[PDB]
Order: C-alpha cells, then structure tokens, then sequence
C-alpha cells in the first residue's frame, strides 16, 4: 500500500505552422526539470497511474496565463480535491482545488481505494483521462490533458511502468480546433497527439487509447495487427468517443469519412 | 405460471413546459407528455411522488416482470394524433380517443442470467418518432425479472432506481408553429434536475437511455463516483459512453456526501445545459432535529388548533407531565389538512424520518393512528409527502398505545425548513408528541462517537475529575451525551476556570458542531453554562477558535439547564484530532455530558 507522488505543472508552450498552446508536464523533485517525452506523446499531458490503495499525492503548478486544476475522470475524490467549480455549497477552504491561478501551486491528494478501480474481468490496468475543468472548451484544446491509470495488486512497478505486459502506449486521436481556444486561430485538424497526417514518431515493435474532441465525436481505430484483444477476446478495431479513453512497421488509421481521409494515422 | 396483468391508464396532454425552471431567459414551450391517470374515467391523475421527481419531462415508468402482461389504457388528450409505441414488445389515435395496448414482456425483454434484477427500454408515441419525441412523449420502460417488483410495483433490494434520459430537444420539431431552440438537457432540464438524492455509500441502480439523432452521444459523469457494469461479465466505469437509440443499466455505489455534479462531459454540451447537481446524503441521517431535547424552540412550534391546554409547545418526545403533547378536539382533516402542528427548522434540513407518541390524561388513552406529513422551503407552498404509498399521498400508521414510541421512514430524503403534521386517524384525540429526524443538507454532520462508543474511553481525557468516598466517580471518559444511571458524565474536581475536558478522535476529522449537557444528579442541576474551544493536531499546543476576524478566544453559550441541549456550529470547520472544551461559566458546579459532529477527511 505505497504512496505515489507527481509535480506535474501547467505551461505554454510554442507547438508544431506553430500556435502558442499549453500543455501539462511531468517535473520532478520540487520542480526542478522535466523529462520530455519525443517519441509521439505530442500535446498528450504526462501520465498519471496508480495502485489500489496507493494514497497518491499529485502536485500541481499553473504557470500558463489562466487559471486551471487537474480534473481527473477515473477517481473517488473529495471536495477539495475534485478539480472542478460549480454551486456545490463548499466553503472556500474547499474551493482552492477548482481554479489554481496562474503561477501558484496546490497539491491534490487522492486515496485511490479498492471499490473504485478494476474489476477482476476487466484489464489489469484501468484508463481514464484528466484535464482542466476550470474552463472545458479551452483547456482542452489549448493542449491540456492527460492519461490516468488506476491499477490492480501488484501488477504496476515501483518505478511507474506497466508489469507482466510492458511497453503499452497511449494514442489519444483527438481533433482540435484552434478556434476555440486560447487565440481566435481558425484552423481544424484531425490529429493522433497533436500531430497530423504525419510527424509522429512512431515505434516499431519487438514482434490504453484515448479519444478527446471537445464537440459529439466518434472514433474508430482501426489497428493491422491482431493485437488488440479486449479481456478473452479480439475485436477487429476499436471505438472511441470525444471523452473516452480504453484499457515491425504498419499503420494505425480510423477508417471514418473523415478521419483517414484527412490524416489521422498512427503507423506502428 | 405468472402472467400477472399490470395495470396503467396513461394519457397524452399538452402543457407549457419551462426547461431550466429550477436555474435562458423564457424558455418555457408548448409540449405534449405522458401523463398517469389514477382510471378509466381519466378524470383525478396520479400525484406524482418524490421517487420520480427527477423523471422531469419523462412520462410514468410503466414497469413488469417476465411472462407479465402489460395492458395501458391510453386515452391521448391532445389535439393532434398521437401513439403509445413499447419499443422492446418482441395506427394513429384520434384526439380525445381512447385505445388500450396489450404487451407481453417475454424473456427477451429481461435482463441477464447475471446481474442488475431489473433492464431498461423506452415508450414514445410513435405516429412520427422523430417529431413526437422531440414534443415530449417518452417515457422510461423496465422489465425485471420475476420477484424484483413489490406488491405495488417497486424496486425493494438493490432498490432506488434513477432514469436519466440524456438528450437534446431541438423545439424546431414540434408545435414549433415559429434562433436554436435546443436545449441540452437531461429528463428535459437544463442546468439543474432535481430529485436525485440518495445515501452514502448505497447502490443505485441508473438507467441511462439516449433516444435522440446521430449527433448526440453523451458521456455521463457522475462526479467522485464510478459507475459499474453488472452482467455476465462486470466492468469498473469512470464514465458511460451513451450512443443514441441505445439504452443501458449501470449500478454504482455513491461515496460521500455533499453536492457532485452529474454531466455528459463532451464539453461543448455540457456547458450548453446537460448537467446537474445531485445530492449524496451522509449514511447516518437521523439523528433528533431537536423538539425532544431542547434544540427546537416553543417558538418554532405552531399549530393551526389545539384542545384547551394541550398546547402545541407540547409535543415533544417523552416529554412527561398532566399536560405533555398536543391534542386537537377534531381530526375533521380528510381532503382538508387543518388539523396540524408545524414546526419550522428556521433553516432548511434534511429530513429522513418522523417518532411520534401519544398522552395520557390519567387513565384515558390518547394518540394518534394515522397521519400525513406535509413539507415546504418557503411556507407557502406545501407538498404532502409521498413515496412507497398506494394511495395519492402517503398515509403513515400511527401508534397503537399511549407511551409506545412510532417509528416511520421518509421513503426518499427531503429537503424542508417547515414539516406539517395532521392527523387523520385516532383514538379517542388525535393527540401527538413527536420528534422529527434528519441532519444537515450539506452533510459532513453526524456524530463522531462520544454518544455510540465509537469513540472509547481511553480517548477522552480531563484535567482533574471527582472521586467522592461516597462510590461516587466522575471519570471524565462519561462526558457522553446522553447518559444515565450511576454517575453519569464529568466532574470537574475543582470549579475555577482553567479546567478542560478533550477528545482524542485519533486522526485528524473535520470538526462541524458541538452539542452540551448538564447532569442531574444527588438532587444537584449543574451544568456548563459557557466554553471555549482549543484544538491540536499533534498533541501539544493549542489555538484558542476564534471567529472570521478577532484575536479573542470564543465565547459559545452553552445550556441554560440540567437536561437540554445546546448546539453549537463552528462555522469553519475544524480541522484537527484534538478538542478541548475550556469551561468559562457554569451553574453550582462544572459538570458535561457532550457530542461532536463531523466526518472523516
Ligand atoms: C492570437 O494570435 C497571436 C498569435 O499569433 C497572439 O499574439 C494574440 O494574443 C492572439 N490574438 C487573438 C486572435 O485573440
Ligand atoms: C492533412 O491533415 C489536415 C489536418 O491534420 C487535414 O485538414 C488535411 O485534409 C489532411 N490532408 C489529407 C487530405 O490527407
Ligand atoms: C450485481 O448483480 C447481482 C445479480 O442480480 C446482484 O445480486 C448484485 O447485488 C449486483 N451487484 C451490485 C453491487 O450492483
Ligand atoms: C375533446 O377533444 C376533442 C379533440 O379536439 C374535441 O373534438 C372535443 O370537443 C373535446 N371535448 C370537448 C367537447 O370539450
Ligand atoms: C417503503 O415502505 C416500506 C419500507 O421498506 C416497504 O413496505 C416498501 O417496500 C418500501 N418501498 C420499497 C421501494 O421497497
Ligand atoms: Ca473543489
Ligand atoms: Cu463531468
């Protein structure tokens, strides 16, 4: 029953032409450095997981130019750490978890307990996403967001890694639209973490998706390889929609009207 | 060999219908919805109760089990033609027409082998899909599986069903007759739904059903929650993926009280209106509102007629006496509820649960058999309570004896600032000594452990304490709200000033109220007439409470008798695991007997 601990921060950040966007980064010790991430994880925040009953504390410092929290959608929190504003009663003590102004830093501290994470017929590591509440439709497509998983006895590893599986990664097909964001920059796009038709690294291999669109949206990864097996059995692709993430050289498009005919493919 | 018919007559009316009423600017539209007759004369409807408050625009939940036989009497009270499909059976009716359906709700309307007694479908008027729904004629439809229902149609085990039907109404497609008029609602509200309230750490049984076009998808969020897949197979959810013309049934188990907010998450909707609060009580609501020990004022207390002497100011629980409760010459209250005492919390409240008693004259019994129970924020309009009840308003049973103490739930939790109680049934008078139960609406506000023992002995420790050679000792481990016998509560050894009575509640809780009591005892009234209050975290040091902005220490006025309650609220909460009450002022001798409020952190 460990405890894990995070210094994720929020920050601008010029991104690929270019548009000062922001983004949620990793940070260590007291916030000190980050550690990047290259390979693909364009916009994707950094990656938040956990084990049942590991009191986790994630610390959080804004230093974009709007207030924002960390709001994750997987987890049993309480008030003051929710990460999210609206007519709840609370007194303020409570309230300093909603909205985090620009340049301060608050701590949210959530008991991830047994009843709240997976089942036993479910994958051995559950996926949820996070983001910023304190304003939806910015937040988000200004580049904030970020993947959380809450996992099972003895199946993460003490240095944050996935156990008896290994090498999992996070595709996160979610268009933007500069246009509702931070700057009135008119500009769709179709990506699969930020980048387009193309500029993504990607990985070859030795033999938890995710799917934000602020607007009604539905993705349909369609993988070409038969590794995708959903508990005790294959599904041919899988789908996604605007805000539900899931738990050699080929390619990974959604084979929708307009999502391979505009870009979106993650080649593996 | 069941086939039981089920009864249901439900019509077709128009309304004006006003979204966001509980939040735009006017938007209030003419519609057309599924309205519950109590016959076939479609002449008095069903009151619609506090268990389906929150189905909003949604028409009654027509409800059976497997093998049953549905038959619903619609009678259709619009101007137009319209129809009641059951989509999941396995045209058009003339205005003011009648046409009784005939369902057979076979196996392959059941739920699974596995889990959730109970799956949900949907009715709509099917004459025109598209245009009726969108004018308002859709309601929720569920088959459970043999034994689930009660007598009178109802959930009793996994029990506390919600209906949440997430979907936009485009009033574009209706009685338009002539900007978007779409609102992103839920049950046909925008904003805020009321009715959703349920226990901490219960399971609630949601069905989500989704009936609108290709660019709705809504993913439902209950907030600190997590939903659960139960079937053959079960599935720990953050959130529910809700595709249009699907339905589906999740339960989950809430945990902790207060307000969490329940949305579609697809941002750009959810700002636009699909969202609302919904309320999570604490699992230990119904504790004494305070007319039995002191807490509610004769002010509070009014009635609208008592028999000469029994006063309203009466009736409290076990209050003993020639004349202890209120008694009312008549109980003519029949489709009238004049007869009736009203207490008025100042505030509003959570209501869970009502005890009443009867009086004695001397030899001659008084109580009563039956009665209602009527509530209101504002004071002028009341709502006569409702849930499980056959009848259109529920019809409490009342005592059978004089002393006998009632007990009665309130089916669905309510919110209420004033209760109305009137009987309608007795013997000999209705008379009536009662107590109301409940606790805060915001919760985080049941007790602590000083009365139960969840807090042991070994916990409460006092600066000096009594011991008279007499076998008389007042350990200070007895300062327990409520207690009787022998040496029951604190004694403080010396009455000076700088005495203390604290309490070790282990780990640091969230410190919301504090209740006081004297003793009663060798014939002595002496009690802690005021106090101050210094709380540790640690152990050692102590910062006196002080109010919003001072640099005095704070003077809470404690009880001003032997037996009464006193309650204090802190109005920020303490944050601690040690308490001290610092007596300041008392009456012939310093003596407790006490409670906290609060929860865990
Ligand atoms: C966005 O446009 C520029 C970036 O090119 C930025 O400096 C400015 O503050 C924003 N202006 C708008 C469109 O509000
Ligand atoms: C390239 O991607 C952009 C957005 O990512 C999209 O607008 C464009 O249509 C794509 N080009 C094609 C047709 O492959
Ligand atoms: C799951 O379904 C089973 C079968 O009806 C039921 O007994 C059980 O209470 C359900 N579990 C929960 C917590 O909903
Ligand atoms: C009942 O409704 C029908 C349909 O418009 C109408 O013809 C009839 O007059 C109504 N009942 C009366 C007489 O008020
Ligand atoms: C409400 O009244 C009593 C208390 O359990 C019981 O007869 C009835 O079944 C209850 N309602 C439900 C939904 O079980
Ligand atoms: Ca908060
Ligand atoms: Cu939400």
């Amino acid at each position: 029953a460990k405890l894990r601990q995070f210094y994720v921060a929020a920050q601008s950040i010029r991104w690929n032409t270019s548009f000062k966007k922001i983004v949620y980064r990793e940070y260590e010790a007291y916030f000190q450095k980050e550690k990047p991430q290259s390979r693909t994880s364009g916009l994707l925040g950094p990656t938040l997981y956990a084990e049942v009953g590991d009191i986790m504390k994630v610390h959080f410092k804004n230093k974009a130019h709007k207030p924002l929290s960390i709001h994750a959608q997987g987890i049993k929190y309480s008030k003051f750490s929710e990460g999210a504003s609206y007519s709840d009663h609370t007194l303020p003590m409570e309230k300093m978890d909603d909205a985090v102004a620009p340049g301060q830093e608050y701590t949210y501290e959530w008991i991830i307990s047994e009843h709240s994470g997976p089942t036993h017929d479910d994958p051995p590591c559950l996926t949820h996403i996070y983001y910023s509440y304190v304003n939806l439709v910015e937040d988000f497509n200004s580049g904030l967001i970020g993947p959380l998983l809450i996992c099972k006895k003895g199946t993460l590893t003490e240095d944050g890694t996935q156990k008896m599986f290994e090498k999992q990664h996070v595709l996160m097909f979610a268009v933007f639209d500069e246009s509702k964001s931070w700057n009135q920059t008119s500009s769709l796009m179709y990506t699969v973490n930020g980048y387009v038709n193309g500029t993504m690294p990607d990985i070859t291999v030795c033999a938890h998706l995710i799917g934000m669109s602020s607007g009604p949206e539905l993705f349909s990864i369609h993988f070409n390889g038969q590794v995708l097996e959903q508990n005790h059995h294959k599904i041919s692709a899988i789908t996604l929609v605007s805000a539900t993430s899931t738990t050699g050289r080929w390619t990974i498009a959604s084979l929708i009207p307009r999502h391979f005919q505009a870009g979106m493919q993650a080649y593996i | 060999n069941t086939g039981n018919r089920k009864y249901y007559y439900i019509a077709a009316e128009e309304i004006s219908w006003d979204y966001s009423k509980f939040v735009p600017e006017d938007t209030v539209y003419k519609k057309v919805v599924f309205r519950k007759y109590l016959d076939s004369t479609f002449t008095k409807l069903d009151p619609q109760g506090e268990y389906e408050e929150h189905l909003g625009i949604l028409g009654p939940v027509i409800r059976a089990e497997v093998d049953d036989v549905i038959q619903v009497r619609f009678k259709n009270l619009a101007s137009r033609p319209y129809s009641l499909h059951a989509h999941g059976l396995s045209n058009a009716i003339q205005p003011n027409k009648t046409y009784t359906y005939v369902w057979h709700a076979t196996t392959r309307s059941g739920p699974e082998n596995p889990g959730s007694a109970c799956r949900a479908w949907a009715y709509y008027s099917a004459v025109n899909p598209e245009k009726d729904i969108h004018s308002g004629l859709i309601g929720p439809l569920l088959i459970c599986r043999k034994g689930t229902l009660d007598k009178e149609t109802n959930m009793p085990v996994d029990m506390r069903e919600f209906v949440l039907l997430f979907m936009v109404f485009d009033e574009k497609k209706s009685w338009y007759y002539d900007n978007s008029h779409e609102f992103h609602a839920i049950n046909g509200m925008i904003y805020n739904l009321p009715g959703l309230r349920m226990y901490e750490q219960e399971w609630v049984r949601l069905h989500l059903l989704n009936l609108g076009g290709s660019r709705d998808i809504h993913v439902v969020h209950f907030h600190g929650q997590t939903l659960l897949e139960n079937g053959t197979q079960q599935h720990q959810l953050g959130v529910w993926p809700l595709l249009p013309g699907s339905f589906k049934t999740l339960e989950m188990k809430a945990s902790k009280p207060g307000w969490w907010l329940l949305d579609t998450e697809v941002g750009e909707i959810q700002r636009a209106g699909m969202q609302t609060p919904f309320l999570i009580v604490d699992r230990e609501c119904k504790m004494p509102m305070g007319l039995s020990t002191g807490l509610i004022a004769d002010s509070q207390i009014q009635a609208s007629e008592f028999w000469g002497y029994w006063e309203p100011k009466l009736a409290r629980l076990n209050n003993g006496g020639s004349y202890n409760a209120w008694i009312a010459e008549k109980l003519s209250t029949e489709f009238n509820p004049e007869p009736w005492i009203q207490v008025d919390m100042q505030k509003e409240v959570l209501l869970t649960g009502i005890q009443t008693q009867g009086a004695k004259h001397y030899l001659k019994p008084y109580y009563t058999t039956e009665f209602c129970v009527a509530y209101s924020l504002d004071r002028k309009n009341w709502r006569i309570f409702k849930g499980n009840s056959t009848r259109n308003v529920m019809y409490f049973g009342g005592n059978s004896d004089a002393s006998t103490i009632k007990e009665n739930q309130i089916d669905p939790p309510v919110v209420a600032r004033y209760i109305r109680i009137s009987p309608t049934g007795s013997y000999n008078k209705p008379a009536l000594r009662l107590e109301l139960q409940g606790c805060e609406v915001n919760g985080c506000s049941t007790p602590l452990g000083m009365e139960s023992g969840k807090i042991e002995n070994k916990q409460i420790t006092a600066s000096s304490f009594k011991k008279s050679w007499w076998g008389n000792y007042w350990e200070p481990f007895l300062a327990r709200l409520n207690a009787q016998g022998r040496v029951n509560a604190w004694q403080a050894k010396a009455n000076n000033n700088n005495q203390w009575l604290q309490i070790d509640l282990l780990k640091i809780k969230k410190i919301t109220a504090i209740v006081t009591q004297g003793c009663k005892s060798l014939s002595s009234e002496m009690y802690v007439k005021s106090y101050t209050i210094h709380y540790s975290d640690q152990g050692t040091d102590w910062k006196p409470y002080r109010e919003k902005s001072s640099m005095v220490d704070k003077i809470f006025e404690g009880n001003n008798n032997v037996r009464g309650h006193v309650k204090n609220f802190f109005n920020p909460p303490i944050i601690s695991r040690f308490i001290r009450i610092i007596p300041k002022t008392w009456n012939q001798s310093i003596a407790l007997r006490l409670e906290l409020f609060g929860c865990d952190m």
